């Protein structure tokens, strides 16, 4: 979210904010 | 009829989708391309070839931009903004969403945009907008015309539901609590290196992974009954495949032990023939591979404490017995498909 | 001070329970002997080089009959019949019960029988006349004059002990169930290969092998207002060390997650001060290797529902973390023995 | 003619040759008794349930005292002694050696002492006195009247030996090395647990274990021209199953890379059909499961060093397939009976 | 003189770097500043609680804009283009290149251009233009005025080395190849998905990956002499950690084992006195965890054919054993810097 | 128990008589 | 074989696709 | 030295603390 949220907001599919509800 | 069907998400319930599709003997749907971020040789290879379901026996083979099993060639794309997929172009009544990434509600239009008609969440759905529909519980009201949305919500999701519908019905549910042990996917760490979620981040292989859910607070949408009423939660363990859950009941019309799984074998061919296989046997993981239903009772487990508090132990095929509840409610469209 | 005592194979835990032992501030226990299906080097040369300890930073030698970590020495012993070993010719106030077989009350008493003057067994302890005993549960309520056989419980209970203790002289069960997904030992093949029970006949480093376990139903034996109020299963799979226990439990006083978080904080700083860690943090198993507690709480994952029905889940180091807890029941009857 | 059997080590590799038998179109045996020591639960079991292989395609049905198989119904009988069989008594003509202890003459004698009349080994002959094969070195030196103690020796030579064969033939070994890489086998230890040889003694699945082995030299034996002419070494790694030799020989007609991974084209479909396979490629030890034949050449890998210098890739799976090499052996002396 | 360092990429390879210097006694370094794609509050996580090298035992907090290491702070950036990257501003003398991409000739130069006095890279060099050197090997030549893109090499390379080297120097080598047995990295994915080596595809933790390297031709470099002579590849296994190696080289100086491994016991006191270790013993991976060196030999595994062929073997932490020979190069620049 | 309440019996400590409760 | 691995293998090598350790 | 492993691996020469496959 500091990180995160913005990156995976424009890489979201990118190694490392892959959440698969398990 | 032959409604044209095509992949986002030739990965994991990609593959197991369809060599589930390719594997009935009588289907309502044509699958016709599939996008895929490997090239066609590599889409080629891994549809064939499997560390979990072994080989596929099929012939196959591939060019440049296609790839033919058996007969059908279909597809392979390369893109990334589901607008840029030639949707429109080829009449794609219907997408698969198996990337893992477009379950935002906002996400999964994207493939309308571009030019499709129905797209598939294999997953739960993200926000206002989808028909969330769980086969053999609620399917009861699918209807085309509903929502042009939809998901299968959770492999876990699943279990969690024929389960517990036949407990709403047959002794009816106050309040549980969930825990599922699953297994890796490729959402986590082979080892150590970043991740949002920082268990997430752990080496999946060689540690237990907790993570989060709501894959439990997946019910409602299936089970009006039931609004937030069985928090669960999730541990990552290291086997590639095949999980089981753990569920835990404080039923109000008062219970016994094998009374219970009495109703799963009721159950078990009544309503659900299909859906929950019925399980005393003493096993373990590798013999819930290549199986098709999805809730799977161990009942040998079973466990009611003072009547009223139930506990039972649950199976499924994490990749498989999903790539067939998808594609059973993916041939549910193709019949009202209007 | 020094009481004697003698270590029954050599097994894991037993080697265990050695590192902890030693590397303890102080005692009025002397590790003396130690017999084993094994010889000496082969039993040297794996206090050392250990697959989940790592090797220890130790001067150890051997000769054929007996070892010697920082030079003190302690015995070998090939022979398997309890009796025919040499207790009272050693002069042995205690012996651990690491064989993983004698765990009786009747087989046990062999150390007895053979010279020993009191039995510790590191497994739940099964038949009549046996006092086993919680650190930090029922700690305080051990007489040395009591039982010749005590036990201290397994792996699991001194983890799953600890914890429902709070719970209830605070909250108040109701009822309950419990389940662990624990960390594979070797009552399991490493291949399906030929058991008592099928699962464990079922190769390990690759499954999910539910086990019945009593770790739950016998912590009536130390916290009474219990009695049968627990009955937990157990999921086992290819993390060679650690574990976790997924309690959920009933109760007529009602509440929520930081109340039920908070009472533990004060336990792991106050009541259960060296017996309970506390994770407010994204962990994951091989994290929990090392650790000193028999419960480590991670309310994290921490739930509760309805405000009056709970679920837990704590780690615990099912080896080294258990194994602490016997010496720190063998010390007590050392520091009460007559 | 059509001769009777008994299988005696009913574990992994002995049901492996049961279903190897039980796939087969034609049978040149009957099987009808193995010596386990387990029970026909049991039995029936692992043979119908199995982490690597897979539930049997079958009504399987077991009793108290016996098991039967669709039909062909075989007897259980549980001794750790072959002296007190019922060989002669039941009129077993051929016992397969699957216990894997056995290996020396010596205890391959007393199941004919015990009325059996000739005996086949799972693993390398003990000893002398003990005969040796394996299919394609020298399928063809078979006389009944020259041993009634037999051994395909062992699954890795099963692998080295076809290989090994060409390799002299085409090019002339003159010396080299090997190394056998390796999943797991029942020999050693889920956790750190004793054992003779110390590598064998630690957790299996989290190390690669070095083990020393005979597959070397003892190759030299359907080749004598090999004698003490290879050698090599053994290690051990995290799979259940499947596996590769690591195989490196001086030569004097000398190569390119392409030149022997032709000659391997030769031999695959040719003198080597049914005992050799050639993958070129993109594969994983989880592909070859179930391979039947002996070798299977990874092309992509196959290497040279200035003409002489040769290096090769073997997968065999030891488990299945080494059955595959015995059950077509049984079949060599049933064939041939007098 | 402190040469300022800073770290581009927070990998596995770079969060090592990080604990085995921040360890030493006395250290000629200052670093000050991390490039991973990762807030701070992760990287404090993943530097705190390794999977594997278990709790770092250290005063860590981090803010938003830096971690802190026992006292001392070094800022952490998101930045993924080298250029964008604030180097000269920050007097940055060396960076770490070991995000592996910039590990061309070229591209890491983007870290020059971006400020930085020398850059180092953590995988072979591949492109023209670039320093390489095997610590404890050409470590000799040494020259800032050489190069400004170094290059530890492969975690294979630096532990072949050590090895022919010294061979090639007693007996000399005629040519070889060799193979690894290989712990999983994070570049093949933890499951069946897309992929550029088709085999990597493949999930690591349930099969046998087989890959290429430029480990060999590799050595064919900081040992000049050895020119397009060794060769071969490497497969990799279920062991998140801890890799190992078979060489197999021929010579021109014949030889016996016992000799073999006294002249390298040799080096174990001398030249390589902790460039090269030593076992008698009879170890297996996990032992050879947190292991400061680049070569591990078993004496015993070794083994001579005809004196003309030499079988060697050795083990070593990927992960560590290298993180201290970069350090070390790190720690050299440092010292003949200008 | 038709082979195992002895064969556990007479060899308790055998693979396959084993049982940790945990 | 560059259709892809390569050409999107230049742009996004982070990726779960693209990583190559010359190991 | 077999200090040990004679004896018992002459009474139970398959109790797991005594197998060997030679593989
Ligand atoms: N046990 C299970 O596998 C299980 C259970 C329930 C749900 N799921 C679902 O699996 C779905 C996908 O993850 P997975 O199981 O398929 O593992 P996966 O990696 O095999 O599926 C991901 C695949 O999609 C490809 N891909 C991703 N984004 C793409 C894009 N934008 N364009 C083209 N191709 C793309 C990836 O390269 C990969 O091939 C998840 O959304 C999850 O909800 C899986
Ligand atoms: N991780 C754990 O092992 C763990 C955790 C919690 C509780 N426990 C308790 O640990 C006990 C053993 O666990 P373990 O890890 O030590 O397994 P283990 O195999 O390492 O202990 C078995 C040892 O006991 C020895 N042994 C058996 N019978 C003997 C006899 N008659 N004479 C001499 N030696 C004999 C064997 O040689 C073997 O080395 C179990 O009963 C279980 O209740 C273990
Ligand atoms: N990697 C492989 O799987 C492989 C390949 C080739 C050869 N082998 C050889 O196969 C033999 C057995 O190995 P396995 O893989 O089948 O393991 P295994 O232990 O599963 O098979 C042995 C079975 O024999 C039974 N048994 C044990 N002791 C007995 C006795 N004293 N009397 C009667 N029955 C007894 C047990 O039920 C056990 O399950 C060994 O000699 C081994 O070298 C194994
Ligand atoms: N055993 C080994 O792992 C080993 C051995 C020898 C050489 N190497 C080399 O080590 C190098 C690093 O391997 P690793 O273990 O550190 O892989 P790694 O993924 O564990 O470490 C890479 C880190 O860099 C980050 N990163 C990725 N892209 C970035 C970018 N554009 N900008 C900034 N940071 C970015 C990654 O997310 C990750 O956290 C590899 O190139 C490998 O070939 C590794």
């Amino acid at each position: 979210e500091p990180f995160f949220g913005d990156y995976c907001s424009e890489n979201p599919d990118a190694a490392e904010c892959l959440i698969y509800d398990d | 009829m032959t409604i044209r069907v095509a992949i986002n998400g030739f990965g994991r319930i990609g593959r197991n989708f369809l060599r589930c599709w390719f594997g009935r003997q009588n289907t309502d749907l044509e699958v016709v391309a599939i996008n895929n971020t490997s090239d066609a040789r590599t889409a080629a290879h891994l549809l064939e070839y499997d560390s979990v379901l072994g080989r596929f026996n099929a012939d196959i083979s591939y060019d440049e931009n296609s790839i033919t099993v058996n007969g059908k060639t279909m597809k392979i794309v390369c893109d990334r903004n589901p607008l840029n997929l030639p949707w429109k172009e080829w009449d794609i009544d219907l997408v698969i969403e198996s990337t893992g990434v477009f379950v935002t509600a906002e996400g999964a239009s994207k493939h309308i945009q571009a030019g499709a008609k129905k797209v598939l969440i294999t997953a739960p759905g993200k926000g206002e907008g989808v028909g969330t529909y769980v086969i053999g519980v609620n399917d009861s009201e699918y209807r085309h015309e509903d929502f042009a949305v939809i998901s299968n919500a959770s492999c876990t999701t699943n279990c969690l539901a024929p389960v517990a519908k036949v407990l709403h019905d047959n002794f009816g549910i106050i309040k549980g609590t969930m825990t599922t042990t699953h297994s890796y996917t490729l959402d986590q760490r082979i080892l150590d290196a970043s991740h949002r979620d920082l268990r997430r981040a752990r080496a999946a292989a060689v540690n237990i992974v907790p993570t989060t859910t709501g894959a439990a607070k997946a019910v409602a949408l299936v089970i009006p009954e039931l609004k937030g009423k069985l928090n669960g939660i999730a541990l990552r363990v290291p086997t590639p495949n095949v999980s089981v859950v753990d569920l835990v009941v404080q039923v109000e019309k008062p219970t016994i032990t094998e009374q219970v799984n009495e109703v799963l074998q009721k159950a078990s061919q009544t309503t659900m023939k299909g859906i929950i296989k019925y399980s005393d046997l003493p096993l373990v993981s590798s013999d819930f591979r290549g199986t098709d239903e999805s809730s799977i009772v161990d009942s040998s487990l079973t466990l009611v404490m003072d009547g009223d508090l139930v506990k039972v132990i649950a199976w499924y095929d994490n990749e498989w017995g999903y790539s067939q509840r998808v594609v059973d409610l993916a041939e549910l469209a193709a019949r009202k498909w209007a």
